[PDB]
């Protein structure tokens, strides 16, 4: 026998450690750009391959070289946690994400291109013109070693 | 989407007019000689008065 669990770890402020806050229009610091949810030959249960923290151009095509760096995907639609969007979008189909842009204090570690590689010092100059404080140090945790 | 962008009412239009208003008199005068010796009309014999004309 073989009991089913999971674990439901994540969160979303690791990416956005912090804000700019405008007491006038509140979105100000972000942007909806239409994205490929699921990949476009794929079948029509392969879930989508992006992940919250993925740096993302301005054509809204997820990030692959420093040069074509715009934002970072915080959508709410690929959080840890939530992503039950599984088989709902046709294989290609488009739809709106919404990109973090300026006004942001960033986590340096969560920043990744599309696939999966760190961000480099270039695409940390590229980040930072828009405005942004890509933060290098978060403390982190040590759970639970018999020792520390 | 919940996160992004809002939107906004930015509209709006006026006017404003000026004109001008005509003007209508009306006057009417009574004589002596209109009232004096004369009836009422609907009643016979009985004498004429200046406040029936003027009504």
């Amino acid at each position: 026998a073989k009991a089913h669990v999971a674990t439901l770890e994540g969160n979303y402020s690791d990416i956005v450690l912090g804000r700019v806050v405008a007491f006038g229009d509140t979105g100000w610091n972000f942007k909806e750009v239409d994205m490929t949810f699921i990949a476009d030959d794929a079948d029509a249960d392969s879930k989508t391959t992006l992940f919250a923290g993925v740096l993302v151009g301005e054509d809204g095509t997820p990030a692959t070289a420093a040069a074509g760096v715009f934002g970072v995907l915080v959508d709410r639609k690929v959080l840890p946690g939530v992503d039950h969007y599984i088989g709902v979008f046709e294989p290609g189909e488009k739809v709106p994400m919404v990109l973090a842009v300026r006004g942001l204090t960033l986590n340096q570690l969560k920043l990744k291109y599309a696939d999966g590689t760190a961000i480099d010092a270039a695409g940390i100059q590229a980040l930072e013109a828009q405005g942004n404080q890509v933060t290098d140090k978060i403390v982190g945790t040590q759970f639970i070693g018999s020792v520390l | 989407q919940r996160g992004g962008v809002r939107q906004h009412l930015a509209n709006d239009r006026k006017k404003i007019v000026n004109l001008n208003i005509p003007f209508f008199p009306l006057d009417r005068s009574i004589d002596r000689a209109d009232i004096q010796n004369f009836r009422e009309f609907g009643t016979e014999n009985a004498p004429a008065t200046v406040d029936a004309e003027v009504q």
